[PDB]
């Protein structure tokens, strides 16, 4: 019934991307983390690394 | 004829029914401009 | 003469515990009779 341009869509998947990604790395930073106060160890290992 | 006949009160025969749902639930009320309706979700899932 | 008075009272409100399950053929430590009470409470046409 409301409908946009696309380009406010392309802002409306640019703030969502911003935010998934942010959301990405707090995920992914608690891995170490968890690896250091689950083991007293920790591996930082992964692809394109 | 001579009856003399006196009404006290009466009943009312009330029912034990409450909302409770659209009271504590379905709080928010929307009224429709069209025939169908969408209801839409965003499944997210980063990695 | 006998004047008969039908106050109004509905059978629903007139239970009688017959049957196999009225008080004595449970056991009073693990029974609770609040359930009949919900139960028959039901039917009472406003607050008790």
């Amino acid at each position: 019934q409301n409908l946009a341009d696309p380009a406010y869509r392309r802002r409306r998947i640019i703030m969502q991307n911003m935010r998934d990604e942010e959301l990405a790395i707090a995920q992914v930073e608690e891995m170490q983390a968890v690896s250091a106060v689950l083991k007293g160890k920790y591996t930082m290992t992964g692809e394109a690394f | 004829m001579y009856t003399t006949a006196q009404l006290l009160a009466a009943n009312e025969q009330k029912f034990k029914f409450d909302p409770l749902f659209l009271r504590l639930f379905f709080r928010e009320s929307y009224p429709f401009t069209t025939e169908k309706v969408y209801l839409s979700q965003i499944p997210g899932l980063v990695n | 003469d006998p004047v008969e008075v039908d106050m109004g009272r509905s059978e629903e409100n007139n239970i009688t515990q017959s049957g196999g399950t009225e008080w004595s053929k449970r056991d009073k430590s693990t029974y609770d009779p609040t359930d009949d009470i919900e139960a028959y409470a039901l039917n009472a046409s406003g607050v008790v």
